[PDB]
C-alpha cells in the first residue's frame, strides 16, 4: 500500500525498471523526451519499499520517488 | 564489591609512582570505549547534513578541498565503532590487571 | 538555434539540485521541443556519483 | 596580590610541596650506590625539581591555599599586576602560529584548483610549491588584510544552498 | 482496534499495537480531524492532566497522614527522619522488617526524600488532621475536573473556533486572576494563618475571623501609614513554632536568613508575593477585549519594523503564524517553563525557603536533581515540537522577508558557528583535563594549568563577598549601592553570603572554572543537534523536500551513499544522549561540591576536582562503599533496596544497547525461523496467533532502547544518590 | 532446524544460569540468605568434573603405572612452594564453579 | 501477449528432495505463488529457498509464497540460461491471475497498448508545502 509517483524528469534510462525485484515498475510511451519513453506504477500493491528503484535514477534529482505509507501482508514481505 | 570496587584500589592509586602508566590507559580505555557509541547509535544522514554547513564556511573564505568531504559509510562507522569499542573495552582490563597484579595484592 | 552555445559554461537555478548556484559546462542542447533539452556536466560529483544531469532553458543563465 | 591568593614564595604549602617530592627520591636514592648510572639519573630529577619550583617563585606566580599556582586571565589585572606571560602573551603567540597555518593551507588550495586535475594535488602533494608557501608566511597579518581591505578573501552568493 | 485511524486497523501485524498507542494523542493527524474538533479535543484533555495532578497530590498527604510521623517529626525536625508510605511485601524475611522498620512507626516504611514536610510545616500544617481534610479537598476539585472534560465536549458547552483564537482575553484574564489573585490569596493566607502559626498562635477555619493578624488591623491601611506592619519583627533568638522572641510584624523587608531555620523569613515571603498581585494585575489590563481601552497584540507586532532593514519586513506575519500553530506555541512554553525549572532548581539551594531544609542533606540533592533532569526533557522538546512547526504549520509566502524567513535563510552560518564554540570547548577543556590528569601522575602536582575565574569572583566582590578582596561597590562602605539598602536588605544579607556554611554564593576555585566551561560544552552542542534538525527539517541536499514524509521516517534509502538518522526525530533523539551527559556533569558538579562542604573538607573538591582521577577516586569509587554493602554475605542494612536498584539501572542501561546496536534486518530473519518451528511443531500448531508476529520497526526500537538507556541512567543515580548522603549523613 | 533448535538452547540457559545470579540476589537482599545456590545452601555441585580430576590423579597406581607423578597438581596432590610463593595447588570445584562453567556455555 | 496462457496445474516438477523454506500455513489460506518455464535440457539452478535442484528437460513449474521469490528465479533463468519465464498469483479460493508479462513484453521494452499511471506532470519538488493540505492526507498527489 506504498505510494510510487514518477515526475517530469524522466528520460527513459529503464534502470528503475531493471532495479525493482516486484516488477511495480514499467516503462510507457511519451513525448517528452529524446528516447520517447517514460515509466509508470501501475501496480504499487505489490510495492515492497525496497528503493533500489529510487537508487538507480541518476538524475540531479530523483525522477522517482517511493513515498511509504500503511503497511500490509506483501509490503511486509512476509511469507506467513 | 569484592572483583570491581575492591581490585581496582592499586589502579586508581597509581599515580606518584611506576604504575602511573596503567591508571591513565585506565581512563583513555574508558574514553575510546564511549567514543565508540557515537558510530553504533548514530547514523550517515545526520552527519552528512552537518558537514554542507561547514562546508559553506570553508567555501564562503575560498578555502575548500577539491576532495569534497563525505560521510563515513554505513558499513564503515558499524566497524569504526567495534574497533574503537573493543580497543577501550580491552585496554581496561590491561590496565586493571597489570597494576593489581604487579603491585602484589 | 534554440539554446546557449556549444561548450559555454553556464550557471545552475534548479533548488533541488546539487549543483546549485554552481557552474558547468553545455554538452549538448537539443532542438525537438523537449522540456528539459539542455545537457550540463560538472566536474564535481553529486552524493550518487554522477557528473551530469539536464537542465532547462529558464534553470540555466550566464556565469558568475 | 587580588583574589586572596599569597604568592608562593610566601606560602607554606608550597614549600611543603617541595620538602615532599625531594624527600621521594631520597629514599628512592639511598637503595642505589653512589656512582651508578641510577644515582645519577636520580640527582639530575631532583636538580630539575629544585629548579622548576624556585624559578615559579622567581616569576611572580601566585599560590593558592592548597599550595599550586593559579592562572589570572583578564589583561587589566594581568597588566596592573605584573601576570601578562601567564595567558594573556601566549593568546598572541598561537594565533600568529594558528592563522600561519590557515594563510598557507588557503593558498595551497587555491593556487593548485586553478590548475588542471587539482584532486591528485591533494594526495600528492606540491612540495616544492609547499615549501615556498610555508617561508614565505611569516606576515600573513599584512596579507589578510590587505585581501580584506581588497575584497578577494570572501565569495559572494557563488555558494551552494539548500532550500 | 485504532478507530481514530483506519490505515492501522487495516495492519494484520503486531505494528498496530505498538503504533496505535504512540499516534494515540496526536490529533492532527487522525482520521476525518478538523480544526474546531482538535482545540476541543485538548481543552478537554487538558482538563485531564489536572485531575491527575490534584488526585497525585491527594495520595501523598492521605498516604502521610495515615502512615507518616508528622506529629512526632515537627516536634523535633532535624533528629526524626520523615516517612513517605509503608510498605507490604510478602516476599521479605525478618531481617528486612527489622532492618526497615528504622523508623517510629511499628511496621517497615520508606523514608521520604521530596521535601514536603518542610513545606507543609512551614505554611501553618502541625496536625494529621488537617492532611485529611485537605486530602478529601483535592479529589473533589479533581473529580470536577474531570466532571468538565466531559461537559465542555457535549453539544452544548462547546467552544467556537474564535473563543480559543482570542488572545487578548486570555492574557488580561490569566495575568491577572490565575498569577495576581492567587498571588494576593497566597499572601492572605501567609498573613491571617502561617505567620500566627509560627507565633504560636492556632489559626484555622474556626477562629480566623475573630483574630487579627495585626494589632491596629485595617486602619494603617486606609490612612496610608503601610509602615506600621514592619514595626516590631521577629527577633533573631526566635523559635519557629514558639511565641519566644516573637513579633507582631506581617510585611517586612529584612533580608537573609532565620537564624535557627535556616530560611527565608516568612513575612519577607508574604511581602513578596504581595507586589507580584499588583505587577500581574496591571499587566493583566493592558490587552484590549470589549471595550475601547487596550493594546492590540496585531498592531505591535507590525509596528516593530527597524527602518534601515536589518531585519526586512521584521515582526509582519508572525501574528497568523502564532495563534494559528499550535506546535509554536507549545515550543515557547516548554521553553519558558523548562527555563524555570532550572531557576527553581539554582535558587532554592542558595535560598532555603523552607524551615529545616538546609540540614536534610538527601532532601536538598534529589530537589535539585528532579527539576534540573526535567529541565533539560522539557527544553528538548521545545526544539522538537518547534522543528514540527517548520515542517506542518510554516507558510513561506505568507512569511516573506520577516524575521522568521530570515533566520532560515542563512543557516548555514548558525550551525557553522555553533559547531566552532563545541569544538573550542571540546579541544581545549579535554586538554587541560589531561594536561593535569598526566602530570599529577608523574608527582609533579605544581605543573598543572589552574586558572582561577577572575569573572565570577569580581562578581561576588560586586554582591557583598569580602574574600576575594576586589573591593567592588557593594563591597564598599563608600559606594551608594551599599548606602541605599542598608537600613533594608544588605544587614541581613551580607551575614549570610560571608558565612562560608552555607549554599549561598559558595567559594569558587579553578576546579570550579573548568566545570562551568565544561558545562558550556554541552549546552551548546546540545543546541547544535536540535536546531540543525529544526531548520534541516524542511530540506537537505541529501533530502530536498523532507517536508513532504514527515517529521519522523526511517531513512530514505541506501541511495546517495546513506541516509540513515536524516530526519528531525533523529536529531532530537541523538540529543537526549547529551541533554543526560550535561546534566549529569550539572549534577555531579552540586553533589560532590556540596558533600566536602558538609563532611566539612572542603580542601578535597579544590584539589582534586582539577585532574580527572579525582572525579573517580574521591567521588564515585569512595562514596560507593556504604551502597554497595547493602547486601552482604554477611548480612543486609536498610540499604539493601538502593543496591538493588543500583544495579537495577546499570542492566536497564545495558538492555537497550541492544535496541540501538543490534538493528532489525538480523531480528527478523530470526522471527521467521521460530514461526516455521511453531508451525511444524506437532501440538503447537493447533494453536496460530491473530495477529502476525513481526520484529520492531526502525523508528520504535530508538525510542525503545532510548527508554531502556534513560531510565538506567537515572534510577542508577538516584540510588547512588540517596544512599551516599544518606548512610554519611552528611 | 539449525538455528530455531538452536535459539531454544540460549534462551533455556540464559534463564537457568544467569537467572540463577538474580535468585541469590534477590534472595540476600529480601534477607534470605538461606535459599540462595551456595555451598550452605540448596548446592549444585559439579559431579562429573570432580570425578574426573580423582581419576587423573589416582591415575599413577593403575592406568600409568611407570609414571612417577601426575600431569599436574590441579587435579590433587600437595602444594608446590618457590621462594615463599605457591606455584601451584589443587583447584576445588563448587557450587560458584558450576555457575559459571554453565555461563560460558 | 496474443493470449494469457492459463494455468496447467500438473506439470513436472524439478528433481528436489525438500527444504524447510518452503510453503506455510499462509499459502493454503490465503495466496501463493507458481512460476512456469520450458528448458532445452536438463540442468542445475540454485533455488530461492534452500540448496540446489535439477530442472527437467520440458515445462517445470513451481510453488512459492512471495512474489519476490518467484521474480528472484526469473532474473536468474534470462540471465543464466536466457529463458522466458511466466509466473501466476493463486488465491485459497482457486482464482488464478496472470501477473509479470501482463502485456506479453517485459516491462523494460517499451508498447504502444500500455497507459501511464502515477505520472506527475512537474518536477521533483516544485509542489505544495504540507500547510496547504494540512486537514487531509497527501502533499504529492
Ligand atoms: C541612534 C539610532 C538608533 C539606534 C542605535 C537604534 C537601534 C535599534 N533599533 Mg531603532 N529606530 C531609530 C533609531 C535607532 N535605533 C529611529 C529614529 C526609529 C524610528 C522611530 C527607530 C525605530 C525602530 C523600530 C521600529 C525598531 C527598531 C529596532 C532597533 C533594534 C534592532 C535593529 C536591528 O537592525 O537589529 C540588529 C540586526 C540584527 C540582524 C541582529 C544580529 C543578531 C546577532 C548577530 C546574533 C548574535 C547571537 C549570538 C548568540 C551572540 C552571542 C551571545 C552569547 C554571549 C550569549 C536596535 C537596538 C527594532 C527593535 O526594537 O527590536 C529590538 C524595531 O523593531 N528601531
Ligand atoms: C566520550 C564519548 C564522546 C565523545 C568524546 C564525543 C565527541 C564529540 N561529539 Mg559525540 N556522541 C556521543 C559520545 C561522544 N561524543 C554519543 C554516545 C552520542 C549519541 C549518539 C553522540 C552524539 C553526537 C552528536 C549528535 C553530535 C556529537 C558531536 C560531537 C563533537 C562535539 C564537538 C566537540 O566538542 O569536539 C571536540 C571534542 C573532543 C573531545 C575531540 C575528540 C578528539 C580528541 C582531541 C583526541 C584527538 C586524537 C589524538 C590526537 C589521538 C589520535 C590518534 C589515533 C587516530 C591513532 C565531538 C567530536 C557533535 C558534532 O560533531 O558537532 C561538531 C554532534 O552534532 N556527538
Ligand atoms: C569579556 C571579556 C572581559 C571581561 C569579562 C573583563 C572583566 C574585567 N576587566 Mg577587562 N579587559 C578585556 C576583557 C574583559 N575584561 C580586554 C579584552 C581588555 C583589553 C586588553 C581589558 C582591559 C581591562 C583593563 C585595562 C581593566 C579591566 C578591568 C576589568 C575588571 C573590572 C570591570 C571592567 O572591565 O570595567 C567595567 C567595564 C565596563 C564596560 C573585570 C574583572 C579593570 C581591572 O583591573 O579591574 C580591577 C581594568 O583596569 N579590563
Ligand atoms: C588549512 C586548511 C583549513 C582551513 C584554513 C580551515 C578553515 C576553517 N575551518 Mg576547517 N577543516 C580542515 C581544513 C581547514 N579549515 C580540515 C582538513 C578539516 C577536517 C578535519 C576541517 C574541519 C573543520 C570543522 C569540523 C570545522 C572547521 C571550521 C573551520 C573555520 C573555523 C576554524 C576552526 O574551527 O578550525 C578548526 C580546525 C580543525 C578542527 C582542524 C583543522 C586541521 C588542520 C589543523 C589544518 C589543516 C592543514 C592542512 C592539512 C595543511 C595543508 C598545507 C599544504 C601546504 C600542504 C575556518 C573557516 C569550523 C566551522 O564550521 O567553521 C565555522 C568547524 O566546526 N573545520
Ligand atoms: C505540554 C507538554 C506537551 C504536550 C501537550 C505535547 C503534545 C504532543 N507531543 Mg510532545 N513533547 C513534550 C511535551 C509535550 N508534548 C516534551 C517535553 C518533549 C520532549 C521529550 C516532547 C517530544 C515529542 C516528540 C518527539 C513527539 C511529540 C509528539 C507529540 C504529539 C502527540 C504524540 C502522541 O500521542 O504520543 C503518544 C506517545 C506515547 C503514549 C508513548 C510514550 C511512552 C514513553 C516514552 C515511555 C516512558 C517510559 C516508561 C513509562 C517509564 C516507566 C518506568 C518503569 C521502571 C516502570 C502531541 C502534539 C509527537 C508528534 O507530534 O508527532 C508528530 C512526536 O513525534 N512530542
Ligand atoms: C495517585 C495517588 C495514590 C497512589 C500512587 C497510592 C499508592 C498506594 N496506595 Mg493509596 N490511596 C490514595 C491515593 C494513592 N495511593 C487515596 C486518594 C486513597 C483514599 C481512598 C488511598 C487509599 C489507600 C488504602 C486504603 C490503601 C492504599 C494502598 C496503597 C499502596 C498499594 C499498592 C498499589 O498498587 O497502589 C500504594 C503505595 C494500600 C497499602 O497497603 O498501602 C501501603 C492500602 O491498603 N491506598
Ligand atoms: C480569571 C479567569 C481565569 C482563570 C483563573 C483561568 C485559569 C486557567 N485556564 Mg483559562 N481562560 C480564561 C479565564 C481564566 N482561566 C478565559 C477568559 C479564556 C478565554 C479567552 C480562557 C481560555 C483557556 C484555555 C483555552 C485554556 C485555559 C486553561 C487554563 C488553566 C491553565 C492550566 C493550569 O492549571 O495552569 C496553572 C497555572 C498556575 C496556577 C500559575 C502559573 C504557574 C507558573 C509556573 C508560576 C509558578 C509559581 C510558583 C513558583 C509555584 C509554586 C508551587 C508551590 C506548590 C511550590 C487554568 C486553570 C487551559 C485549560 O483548560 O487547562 C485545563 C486551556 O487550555 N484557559
Ligand atoms: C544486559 C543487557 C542485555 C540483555 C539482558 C540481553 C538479553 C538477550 N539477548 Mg542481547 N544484546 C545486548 C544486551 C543484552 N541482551 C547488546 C548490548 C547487544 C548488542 C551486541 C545484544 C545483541 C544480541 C544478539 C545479537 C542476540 C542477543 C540475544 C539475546 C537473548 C538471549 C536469550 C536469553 O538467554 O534470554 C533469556 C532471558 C534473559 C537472559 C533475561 C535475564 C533476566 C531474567 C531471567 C528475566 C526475569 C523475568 C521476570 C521474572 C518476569 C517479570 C515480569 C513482569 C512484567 C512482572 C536475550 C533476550 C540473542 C537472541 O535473542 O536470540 C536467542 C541474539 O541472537 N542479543
Ligand atoms: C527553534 C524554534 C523554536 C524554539 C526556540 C527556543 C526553544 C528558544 C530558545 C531560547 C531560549 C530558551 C532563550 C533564553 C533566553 C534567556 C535570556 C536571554 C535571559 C537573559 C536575562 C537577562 C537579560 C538578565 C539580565 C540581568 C538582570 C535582569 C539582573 C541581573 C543581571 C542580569 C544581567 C543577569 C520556536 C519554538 C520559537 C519555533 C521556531 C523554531
Ligand atoms: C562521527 C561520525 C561520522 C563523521 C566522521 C568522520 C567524518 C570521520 C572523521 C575522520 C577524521 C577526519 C580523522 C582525523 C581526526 C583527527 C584530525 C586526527 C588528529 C590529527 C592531529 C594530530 C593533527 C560519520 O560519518 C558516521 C557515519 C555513519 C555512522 C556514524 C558516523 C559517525 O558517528
Ligand atoms: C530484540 C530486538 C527486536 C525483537 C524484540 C522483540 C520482538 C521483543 C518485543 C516483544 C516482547 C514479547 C515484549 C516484552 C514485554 C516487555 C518487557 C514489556 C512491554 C511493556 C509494554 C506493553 C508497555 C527488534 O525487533 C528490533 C528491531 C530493531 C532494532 C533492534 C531490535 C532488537 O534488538
Ligand atoms: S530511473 Fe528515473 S530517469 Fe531513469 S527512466 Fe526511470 S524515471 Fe526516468
Amino acid at each position: 500500500a506504498h505510494v510510487v509517483k514518477i515526475y517530469d524528469t524522466c528520460i527513459g534510462c529503464t534502470q528503475c525498471v531493471r532495479a525493482c525485484p516486484l516488477d511495480v515498475l514499467e516503462m510507457v510511451p511519451w513525448d517528452g523526451c529524446k528516447a520517447a519513453q517514460m515509466a509508470s506504477s501501475p501496480r504499487t500493491e505489490d510495492c515492497v519499499g525496497c528503493k533500489r528503484c529510487e537508487t538507480a535514477c541518476p538524475t540531479d534529482f530523483l525522477s522517482v520517488r517511493v513515498y511509504l505509507g500503511n503497511e500490509s501482508t506483501r509490503s511486509l514481505g512476509l511469507a506467513y | 564489591r569484592d572483583f570491581l570496587w575492591a581490585q581496582s584500589s592499586q589502579v586508581i592509586q597509581s599515580y606518584g609512582s611506576a604504575l602511573s602508566a596503567y591508571g591513565l590507559m585506565f581512563l583513555g580505555a574508558h574514553f575510546v570505549w564511549a567514543f565508540s557509541l557515537m558510530f553504533l547509535f548514530s547514523g550517515r544522514g545526520y552527519w552528512q547534513e552537518l558537514i554542507e554547513s561547514i562546508v559553506w564556511a570553508h567555501n564562503k573564505l575560498r578555502v575548500a578541498p577539491s576532495i569534497q568531504p563525505r560521510a563515513l559509510s554505513i558499513t564503515q562507522g558499524r566497524a569504526v565503532g567495534v574497533a574503537h569499542y573493543l580497543l577501550g573495552g580491552i585496554a581496561t582490563t590491561w590496565s586493571f590487571f597489570l597494576a593489581r597484579i604487579i603491585a602484589v595484592g | 538555434e534554440i539554446g546557449p552555445k556549444r561548450g559555454s559554461l553556464v550557471k545552475v537555478l534548479r533548488p533541488e539540485s546539487y549543483w546549485y548556484n554552481q557552474v558547468g559546462k553545455v554538452v549538448s542542447v537539443d532542438q525537438s521541443g523537449i522540456r528539459y533539452p539542455v545537457v550540463v556536466r560538472f566536474e564535481n560529483q553529486n552524493y550518487a556519483g554522477v557528473s551530469t544531469n539536464n537542465y532547462a532553458l529558464d534553470e540555466i543563465e550566464e556565469v558568475k | 596580590d587580588i583574589a586572596g591568593l599569597t604568592p608562593c614564595s610566601e606560602s607554606k604549602a608550597y614549600n611543603k610541596l617541595e620538602r615532599k617530592e625531594l624527600k621521594v627520591l631520597d629514599k628512592r636514592l639511598k637503595q642505589y650506590e653512589p656512582g651508578s648510572a641510577p644515582y645519577l639519573a636520580l640527582q639530575a630529577t631532583k636538580e630539575r625539581t629544585e629548579n622548576r619550583f624556585k624559578t615559579y617563585a622567581k616569576q611572580g606566580l601566585l599560590c593558592g591555599n592548597d599550595g599550586l599556582p593559579h592562572l589570572i586571565s583578564d589583561p587589566g589585572l594581568a597588566l596592573r599586576f605584573n601576570h601578562a606571560g601567564e595567558v594573556f602573551i601566549p593568546t598572541f603567540g598561537f594565533l600568529y602560529v594558528a592563522g600561519y597555518i590557515g594563510h598557507v593551507g588557503r593558498q595551497y588550495i587555491i593556487l593548485s584548483k586553478e590548475d588542471a586535475k587539482p584532486t591528485d594535488k591533494e594526495i600528492i602533494l606540491d612540495v616544492p610549491l609547499a615549501l615556498k608557501l610555508a617561508f614565505q608566511g611569516w606576515a600573513w597579518p599584512l596579507a589578510s588584510i590587505q585581501e580584506l581591505r581588497n575584497g578577494s578573501l570572501l565569495e559572494k552568493d557563488e555558494n551552494i544552498t539548500v532550500s | 482496534f485504532p478507530k481514530f485511524s483506519q490505515g492501522l486497523a487495516q495492519d494484520p501485524s503486531t505494528r498496530r499495537i505498538w503504533y496505535g498507542l504512540a499516534t494515540a494523542h496526536d490529533f492532527e493527524s487522525h482520521d476525518g480531524m478538523t480544526e474546531e474538533n482538535l482545540y476541543q479535543k485538548i481543552f478537554a484533555s487538558h482538563f485531564g492532566q489536572l485531575a491527575i495532578i490534584f488526585l497525585w497530590t491527594s495520595g501523598n498527604l492521605f498516604h502521610v497522614a495515615w502512615q507518616g510521623n508528622f506529629e512526632q517529626w515537627v516536634t523535633d525536625p532535624i533528629h526524626v527522619r520523615p516517612i513517605a508510605h509503608a510498605i507490604w511485601d510478602p516476599h521479605f524475611g525478618q531481617p528486612a522488617v527489622e532492618a526497615f522498620t528504622r523508623g517510629g512507626a511499628s511496621g517497615p516504611v520508606n523514608i521520604a526524600t521530596s521535601g514536603v514536610y518542610q513545606w507543609w510545616y512551614t505554611i501553618g500544617l502541625r496536625s494529621n488532621q488537617e492532611l485529611y481534610v485537605s486530602s478529601v479537598f483535592l479529589a473533589l476539585v479533581s473529580a470536577v475536573f474531570l466532571f468538565a472534560g466531559w461537559l465542555h465536549l457535549q453539544p452544548n458547552f462547546q467552544p467556537s473556533l474564535s473563543w480559543f483564537k482570542d488572545a487578548e482575553s486570555r492574557l488580561n484574564h490569566h495575568l491577572a486572576g490565575l498569577f495576581g489573585v492567587s498571588s494576593l490569596a497566597w499572601t492572605g493566607h501567609l498573613v491571617h494563618v502561617a505567620i500566627p502559626e509560627s507565633r504560636g498562635q492556632h489559626v484555622g477555619w474556626d477562629n480566623f475571623l475573630s483574630v487579627l493578624p495585626h494589632p491596629q488591623g485595617l486602619t494603617p491601611f486606609w490612612s496610608g501609614n503601610w509602615a506600621a506592619y514592619a514595626q516590631n519583627p521577629d527577633t533573631a533568638s526566635h523559635a519557629f513554632g514558639t511565641a519566644d522572641g516573637s513579633g507582631t510584624a506581617i510585611l517586612t523587608f529584612l533580608g537573609g536568613f532565620h537564624p535557627q531555620t535556616q530560611s527565608l523569613w516568612l513575612s519577607d515571603m508574604a511581602h513578596h508575593h504581595l507586589a507580584i498581585a499588583v505587577l500581574f494585575i496591571v499587566a493583566g489590563h493592558m490587552y484590549r477585549t470589549n471595550f475601547g481601552i487596550g493594546h492590540r497584540l496585531e498592531a505591535i507586532l507590525e509596528a516593530h519594523t527597524p527602518p534601515a532593514g536589518g531585519l526586512g519586513a521584521g515582526h509582519k506575519g508572525l501574528f497568523h503564524t502564532v495563534n494559528n500553530s499550535l506546535h509554536f506555541q507549545l515550543g515557547l512554553a516548554l521553553a519558558s517553563v523548562g527555563t524555570i525549572t532550572s531557576l527553581v532548581a539554582q535558587h532554592m539551594y542558595s535560598l532555603p525557603p523552607y524551615a529545616y531544609l538546609a540540614v536534610d542533606f538527601t532532601t536538598q540533592a534529589s530537589l535539585y536533581t528532579h527539576h534540573q533532569y526535567i529541565a533539560g526533557f522539557i527544553m528538548c522538546g521545545a526544539f522538537a515540537h518547534g522543528a514540527i512547526f517548520f515542517i506542518r504549520d510554516y507558510d513561506p509566502e505568507q512569511n516573506k522577508g520577516n524575521v522568521l524567513a530570515r533566520v532560515l535563510d542563512h543557516k548555514e552560518a548558525i550551525i557553522s558557528h555553533l559547531s566552532w564554540v563545541s569544538l573550542f570547548l571540546g579541544f581545549h577543556t579535554l586538554g587541560l583535563y589531561v594536561h593535569n590528569d598526566v602530570v599529577q601522575a608523574f608527582g609533579t602536582p605544581e605543573k598543572q594549568i589552574l586558572i582561577e575565574p577572575v569573572f565570577a569572583q569580581w562578581i561576588q566582590a560586586a554582591q557583598g563577598k569580602s574574600l576575594y578582596g576586589f573591593d567592588l561597590l557593594l563591597a564598599s562602605s563608600s559606594s551608594p549601592a551599599y548606602s541605599a539598602g542598608q537600613s533594608l536588605w544588605l544587614p541581613g544579607w551580607l551575614e549570610a553570603i560571608n558565612n562560608n556554611q552555607n549554599s549561598l554564593f559558595l567559594t569558587i576555585g579553578p576546579g570550579d572554572f573548568l566545570v562551568h566551561h565544561a558545562i558550556a560544552l554541552g549546552l551548546h552542542t546540545t543546541t547544535l543537534i536540535l536546531v540543525k534538525g529544526a531548520l534541516d527539517a524542511r530540506g537537505s541536499k541529501l533530502m530536498p523536500d523532507k517536508k513532504d514524509f514527515g517529521y519522523s521516517f526511517p531513512c530514505d534509502g541506501p541511495g546517495r551513499g546513506g541516509t540513515c538518522d536524516i530526519s528531525a526525530y533523529d536529531a532530537f533523539y541523538l540529543a537526549v544522549f547529551w541533554m543526560l551527559n550535561t546534566i549529569g556533569w550539572v549534577t555531579f558538579y552540586w553533589h560532590w561540591k556540596h558533600l566536602t562542604l558538609w563532611q566539612g573538607n572542603v580542601s578535597q573538591f579544590d584539589e582534586s576536582s582539577t585532574y580527572l582521577m579525582g572525579w573517580l577516586r574521591d567521588y564515585l569509587w569512595l562514596n560507593s562503599s556504604q551502597l554497595i554493602n547493602g547486601y552482604n554475605p554477611f548480612g543486609m542494612n536498610s540499604l539493601s533496596v538502593w543496591a538493588w536498584t543500583f544495579l537495577f539501572g546499570h542492566l536497564v542501561y545495558a538492555t537497550g544497547f541492544m535496541f540501538l546496536i543490534s538493528w532489525r534486518g538480523y531480528w527478523q530473519e530470526l522471527i521467521e525461523t521460530l514461526v516455521w518451528a511453531h508451525e511444524k511443531t506437532p501440538l503447537a500448531n493447533l494453536v496460530y496467533w491473530k495477529d502476525k508476529p513481526v520484529a520492531l520497526s526502525i523508528v520504535q526500537a530508538r525510542l525503545v532502547g532510548l527508554a531502556h538507556f534513560s531510565v538506567g541512567y537515572i534510577f542508577t543515580y538516584a540510588a547512588f544518590l540517596i544512599a551516599s548522603t544518606a548512610g554519611r549523613f552528611g | 532446524a539449525i538455528i530455531s533448535h538452536l535459539n531454544w538452547v540460549s534462551i533455556f540457559l540464559g534463564f537457568h544460569s544467569f537467572g540463577l545470579y538474580i535468585h541469590n540476589d534477590t534472595m540476600s537482599a529480601l534477607g534470605r540468605p538461606q535459599d540462595m545456590f551456595s555451598d550452605t545452601a540448596i548446592q549444585l555441585q559439579p559431579v562429573f568434573a570432580q570425578w574426573i580430576q580423582n581419576t587423573h590423579f589416582t591415575a599413577p597406581q593403575l592406568t600409568a603405572p611407570n609414571a612417577l607423578a601426575a600431569t599436574s597438581l590441579t587435579w590433587g596432590g600437595d602444594v608446590v612452594a618457590v621462594g615463599g610463593k605457591v606455584a601451584m595447588m589443587p583447584i576445588a570445584l563448587g557450587t560458584s564453579d558450576f555457575l559459571v562453567h554453565h555461563i560460558h556455555a | 501477449p496474443w493470449k494469457q496462457p492459463e494455468l496447467d496445474p500438473d506439470t513436472p516438477s524439478p528433481i528436489f528432495g525438500g527444504s524447510t523454506g518452503g510453503l506455510l500455513r499462509k499459502a493454503q489460506v490465503e495466496e501463493f505463488y507458481v512460476i512456469t518455464w520450458e528448458s532445452p535440457k536438463e540442468q542445475i539452478f540454485e533455488m530461492p529457498t534452500g540448496g540446489a535442484a535439477i530442472m527437467r528437460k520440458g515445462p517445470n513449474l513451481l510453488k512459492f509464497a512471495r512474489k519476490e521469490q518467484c521474480m528472484a528465479l526469473t532474473t536468474q533463468l534470462r540471465s543464466k540460461f536466457r529463458q522466458t519465464p511466466c509466473f501466476y498469483r493463486v488465491y485459497a479460493d482457486g482464482k488464478v491471475q496472470y501477473l509479470h508479462p501482463k502485456d506479453g513484453v517485459y516491462p523494460e521494452k517499451v508498447n504502444a497498448g500500455r497507459v501511464g499511471v502515477n505520472q506527475n506532470m512537474r518536477s521533483i519538488g516544485k509542489n505544495v508545502d504540507p500547510i496547504k493540505v494540512v486537514k487531509f492526507t497527501g502533499s504529492e498527489p
